[PDB]
């Protein structure tokens, strides 16, 4: 008896993004093009 | 270390009238990094002591820098970084030194060696011509158990630490600590250095 590791069945990922527009001229960089 | 830190610890309450016109430049520098960085909508620790002001009114706090340049330095590490917090803490890196002066016949041409100031003090000019790579190094990771929700703390030493003979540690990432925790480490936590060959 061994349960399913969970990386087994996700068949799906994670994605990120960030932010670089008024939004951050609002108030509070993370996403300067350096 | 008894005996081996009363001179260092007399040097502790010494050289603070050294910075006496330094306390100022100390603590300045890291106010307007704390206000630059706070209102963003950025300078190294570089504590320049002259050597006038140390050769001024010392001796034997000052000869043992052009003798035995090996016990002394992390001396004037450990009175500087606990005259950083106790300047400015309330606001939620080691400052390690530049040591600018005059040195009184050490402008050695590395067309010729020492045969007696091995592992002293040394100025050398010249041109560079080699300009190698740039590349991360850690100094301390931060190890974690994610059962029950604790952290760890390990630090590995190199040829970087320039005067200790410390028992090297060649692990790269020691996993299992003493339980039954699969380990993790927050890298985002840890701490890195970079190193840059030059001849």
């Amino acid at each position: 008896t061994e349960l399913f590791p969970p990386n087994l069945t996700r068949r799906y990922f994670l994605y990120f993004k960030p932010l670089s527009q008024n939004c951050a001229r609002r108030y509070r960089i993370s996403s300067k093009p350096l | 270390p008894d005996a081996v830190f009363g001179d260092r610890v007399r040097r502790f309450q010494e050289f603070l009238d050294t910075f006496t016109s330094y306390r100022d430049s100390v603590r300045s520098i890291q106010v307007y990094n704390s206000n630059n960085a706070a209102n963003y909508n950025i300078l190294p620790h570089r504590i320049i002591i002259s050597l006038d002001d140390l050769r001024e009114f010392d001796r034997s706090f000052w000869s043992g820098i052009l003798v035995e340049p090996a016990y002394f330095i992390p001396p004037a590490e450990k009175a500087l970084t606990d005259l950083a917090d106790s300047m400015d803490d309330v606001p939620h890196h080691p400052w390690k030194l530049s040591f600018k002066g005059s040195f009184g016949a050490h402008a050695l041409s590395p067309r010729t060696l020492t045969a007696q100031h091995l592992n002293k003090l040394v100025s050398v000019e010249g041109i560079v011509t080699k300009t190698s790579l740039v590349r991360p190094k850690l100094i301390r990771s931060v190890h974690y158990a994610a059962k029950t929700g604790r952290f760890h703390y390990r630090d590995y030493t190199d040829a970087t630490t320039t005067l200790t003979t410390r028992i090297p540690t060649p692990a790269i990432y020691p996993t299992e600590d003493t339980e039954g925790n699969k380990l993790t480490t927050e890298y985002g936590y840890s701490t890195f250095i970079d190193h840059q060959r030059i001849t």
